[PDB]
Parts: C-alpha cells; structure tokens; sequence
C-alpha cells in the first residue's frame, strides 16, 4: 500500500541523515492507519544529491518533518472511502511508546471509527478503545480524561455540547486523551469506517 | 524543483487503462540514500532488493511499477524483480546496487514481462528535469488524489511524493 | 459485550472444574472476533450444583466444549450485521500461540473480512494478513500454504475454481493456513465486514 | 433442564419497550461456580463484584440486565451495583458472595433506579424450573436471534446461553 518518496538537493552527512530519517518516519508514516493492514510492500525513501549545498541537519528535519506530515495527513484524509481525518493526540502516558500504542488502538477501533463516521462524540468507546490496553495496568480509568476538539467530554453547557458536534461533523476530528501518569506523548493518524471502504473492498 | 532529479513515466501495461504505471526517479548525480521498508514475513522481491541496495547508503534512483505488487509471485517473482531492477540500471548506466525498485497493487500476480522488456528497450535519460507531479500520479492505485508536497529548506529543494490509502498501516525499519 | 451463563447439575471436583473450564473458554469464547473491541463487560460463568451425581470431568469437558463452541458459532453467525461465519484454521505453527495468533490478525484483517464479505477467495489479502505477524520470522512466505475449504490456493482446474467460489458464496466460510514450522494448531472465529455493521454502528 | 436451576426474567425499563431487560438465574441449591471476565482498564463496578464473589468458588446465581452495562458510572453506579447484587441475594435469601451481577449495554449511562428498586420488592423464588430460553432472550442487546445450547453429560444436563456481537473480541480470566 504505502509508498513516499522524498527528494532534495541539499547536502547532508549520511549518519545524521539517516537517524533524522527515522526520527521522521516514526513521528509520520509509522504513526498512521486506515484499516492496519501493514502491506507486503510498504516502501519510504529519501535520495539527497548535494547539488545545494550544505543545509543545517536540525532545520532539514523540521522541514523533512513538515513534508512527510502533510503528505500522511494527505493520506489519512483520503483513506479508502473515507470521509473525515482522526487524529488521537494522546498525551500524560508513563512514555512515548504507550502513548502511541493507546491512540493506535484508540484509532483502529471500528466502533470508535464508525462512531466518528456517525458524527458521534461516543467518549464511551473511546474510553473502551483505551481500556482494551490491558497490559498497561498504570493506566486508571479515575485519572484518563478524554476530549473531542478542545472540549473534554470525559469525565462528564449547551454550547459546548453545540461546540463538539459541529467539531464532529467536520472532516478532520480531533480526539484528545490524557494518561496522566507521566510525560509521555504522542499523536497517530486514521480516518472514519464508511459503507465506501466496504463497497470498494467487497467489489 | 530539486537539481539533479529527473522523472521518467510511462505505460506498460500493468492495468489494461494505457494510464503511467511505471516509472523512475533518478539523481543525475550520486546520492545519500535512507530508507525503510515493510517487514511483512510476505515481503515481495522487491522490498529484499532495495534493502540490499541501501545497504551502502549510496543510491540514486528507484524504479516503481503500479498496479502489481510482485509479491507471492514465487522464484519467476523474484527474478523479474532483479531483471527489472537491473535493466533500468543498465540503460541510465548506474551499478545495480544504486537502483531501488518499487511495487505495488494485485499481489499474486505475474508481471506483463514482454511488455516490461519491451519498454525496458527505450529507456534512456529524459532530457529536462523535474515531473514529480507525474510520478504522483504513475505511482496510485487505489488513490483517488495525487499526492505530492514541496519544501524549501537553506537554498535547497525538497520535494516528496506519496501514494497508498488502503492496506495502510505503515510499520518500516 | 459478550456475557456467557452456563448451568449443570452433574457434580465436578471444584478445581478439575476450574481448569476445564479455562481450557474449554480459551478453545472457545477467548478464540473469536466479530470486530475487537474486547469490552469493559464481558464475562463468563458456570454453575455446577450436585443435584445429579458424579459425571466423569473428561466427558463433562467434551460437552462443556460442544456447547461453547455451539454458542460461539451463534455468535460469530449473529455478528453485527454480518452474514457469513469465517473460521481460519491455523496449523503446522512452532506452537498453539502461534497458530492462534496468526488466526486473530487473519480473521480481524477489515481487507479479509471485505473479501469475503464479496465472496472473493482473495489469499493475497490472507497473505497480507499472515505477513503482519512481523515478529514471527520463522513464518517463511515459501512454505506458508492458504486454502478456502479444502481447496488450496496458495501457493497457485476450472472445476475447483467453482468448488471455492461455490465455498465463498456460502454463509460459513473456512480459511486453512499451514505454516510448516512444528506442530502448532488453532482455529479462531468472526465474520466479514459489511455495510449494516457499518450502518448499525453509525447510527 | 438442569435440575435446580431456575431463571426469573423481567421489564425494569433499562429501556422503554416492556421487553425483559432484567433476568436472574439461580441455583436453588448450593454450586460450585468458575468464571472469567474482561480485563479491560474500564472494567466496570459489575465485574469487580463477580471476580470477588467468585473467589472462594462458590456462587449459586447471577443477575444480569441489559440495555445498560453500568460502565464509567463512577461511584453512583458502584453503589448501584453493590445495592442490586445484595438486593438480589437477600430476596432469595443467600449469602452476597454467591449472587453474581452482569451487566451490558450502553456505557456510561446510570441504571433506572427508582424502577429497578420497585421490581426488586417483587423479587421472589420463581415456583418451576427452567426457563433459560426467555434468559437467553431477556439478556440481548444488539443480538437478532438468542443463543442457548443444550447437552448431556453421563446423566447430568448442561445448559448455556450466550449473547454479543458488537464491541467483541473476548480475553478473558
């Protein structure tokens, strides 16, 4: 399924470009899912020819950063029948890694999906999503908080019931989730479950 | 918009459309290559070849076919894979071990290797540069936009494209 | 969420009846998947009240099995808005973990679970989904062998091409998965994926 | 058809059809009981409960309503839990630890209280036995047909009943 190829002419020491690379990969095309179906094919490439001259490492990974996040975002708003982005901004885990896992299960939840595809702000299975994480026995349902937009709907006037369902009929929804353990962090991409994406696989 | 980096695009038939399914990216000059790959235990010929090809960090171009995938296409698979990969080295003149090679769609599918081969025969250096908006496009399958995102960084040209909106959830090394 | 009650008169050994129990719930109830989301409710229980003298555990299993795997099957049947059962028989794994573990992504894979939705024998798709198991590296792609029924399409007349589609076009289907590696076997359960899940869920 | 088993079903409004959402299956005799639940982080008050109950192995019933999983309810619906687990085991007269609560459906929503401590005033012995086939019935939710088998064992009777089909993947201990 997945291809990206990048390309520049900027000069770049190979070590420090490769580890930038993955640094960028792991925050973009590793941290996306439409349906978990890591392919047989998945393929991501940068060629850098020096035809520019040296450009500072630090500044080329915020912009190589930049560039890989606009096209997963790309990605994520064009899923296969898809019709709205999700983005699981999970943060206060006990590190990065657990913060992804959780919006990683958070955004592959079917029920979550088409909950979201319903433009339905169900904080329930958002909260089911999270508790599926069984292995991760430091995170307590008293302490997790969960938010659509800004809007934080767990724990549980009516304007910001008004503010949430227009955040969810929109076609990028934001579901935030905090941990609350320590200072891990991290933010994964996936979209909506449609009768489109069925339609197009089924055929 | 990067220097040195030219597109070539054309049909060989990958799907009966007459539609860009094959195409390659090349550095006129030598090039740092990074890379990472599925690691899918059905990883078809092609994801082997690039590792092995980046192996030295040094790459400078990538064939991509759409619409067949080359995977589970046994050891005939395999060999198409190598031979593909190292026509189109010959014909840019490049060591073998600088061309990526990558594919995607149908798996379990041969390629049209007569038609391949017989592309495989006129291919040469495009004049002029650029056509990454092309490659976007000779790349999709099941995508419904191009994608394709431009940056400039320091005096330099940074210029991605990407393609894959099922099968989709990325996991590389 | 799921909720399972079983009731029997015949008199069991408190422990024996314990463990023939997990052994009889991890064949069963812990081995299906309708769209996994393991839920914050689910439970099963027996009650074994004497009031019918001593039976022998070894046949009380066998018959405690038998029902489970009835009650399974109704499940797996009834899935939300499915309609038809998929049963991947996973064997010839390192280990039973193994073999179920590649049976769990198999049969949770929303491609799989399309195809088939679509009466499409699409190993490719079960391929793919074998592939995911990205850690298991003794699963080698050249001895890994995929069927529908009993006819083997993996690795790759005009009779047997009827036989599957006649297989996919049914209400239960089977997917077979050998993976030459040891003696490791187990079959896990769920359904395909369809536009009423889908719809119901949205709604 | 398993001798001292009875099953009492009845309407308690977890949701406004009249249909039997409120269900409790006993044994009128001592049993010995095993059990496996969710091990889900939101694991609700219901299940807490019945891993408690079942510790020391004995157990003779379970109620179970549906329509309502008492999920994420807090401390109201812990108290709700406790209050219609006991409630249940003094109307039959049997200890608490040995009364074991079920509870699916939606999440997050408080149980009808006013209505459910109104039936639990009427909560007697059911005369007859039998009756997992309205059981069956009075625990579905989004279920379309109920789910009960039936076996014999050596000159016992076994008899089960299932339900889910949605928000489903069981790992259970």
């Amino acid at each position: 399924a997945l291809l990206t190829f990048f390309a520049t002419d900027a000069r770049l020491d190979p070590a420090e470009q490769d580890r930038l690379f993955r640094r960028v990969m792991d925050r973009t095309f590793n941290a996306v899912s439409i349906d978990t179906d890591t392919s047989t094919s998945d393929t991501a490439v940068l060629f850098a020819n020096g035809l520019a001259g040296e450009v500072d490492a630090g500044e080329f990974e915020e912009a190589l950063h930049t560039a890989a996040l606009a096209l997963v975002k790309d990605i994520a708003s064009d899923g296969e029948g898809a019709a709205k982005l999700i983005e699981v901004q999970v943060t206060g885990a006990r590190d990065d890694a657990q913060a992804k896992r959780v919006g990683k299960t958070v955004v592959n939840s079917p029920l979550v999906k088409t909950a979201v595809h319903g433009c339905d702000p169900n904080w329930g299975r958002v909260a089911m999503a999270i508790g599926k994480c069984s292995d991760d026995t430091d995170i307590d349902q008293e302490r997790v908080t969960i938010r659509f937009g800004e809007v934080e709907v767990y724990p549980p006037d009516d304007a910001l019931r008004a503010a949430v369902a227009e955040h969810l009929r929109g076609d990028e929804v934001v579901i935030g989730i905090d941990l609350a353990i320590a200072d891990g962090a991290f933010t994964v991409y996936g979209c909506d479950l449609t009768e489109g994406y069925v339609r197009l696989n089924s055929e | 918009t990067p220097r040195g980096f030219v597109v070539h695009t054309a049909p060989v038939g990958l799907a009966d459309d007459g539609r860009d399914d094959f195409t390659v990216l090349a550095s006129t000059a030598p090039a740092t290559v990074s890379a990472v790959f599925t690691r899918s235990r059905f990883a078809g010929p092609s994801v082997v070849l690039c590792r092995e090809a980046v192996a030295d960090g040094q790459a400078r171009g990538v064939v991509v076919l759409a619409r067949n995938a080359n995977v589970a296409t046994g050891l005939e698979g395999e060999e198409n894979a190598r031979e593909v990969r190292e026509a189109v080295a010959r014909a840019l003149g490049l060591p073998e071990g600088e061309m990526l090679i990558a594919s995607t769609g149908v798996i379990g599918r041969q390629y049209p290797m007569e038609s391949i081969r017989e592309h495989l025969k006129t291919l040469e250096w495009p004049a002029g540069e650029g056509g990454f908006d092309r490659a976007a496009r000779a790349i999709m399958t099941t995508d419904t936009r191009p994608k394709e995102v431009r940056v400039s960084v320091g005096g330099a040209t940074l210029v991605g494209i990407a393609k894959g909106v099922g099968m989709l959830e990325p996991d590389m090394a």
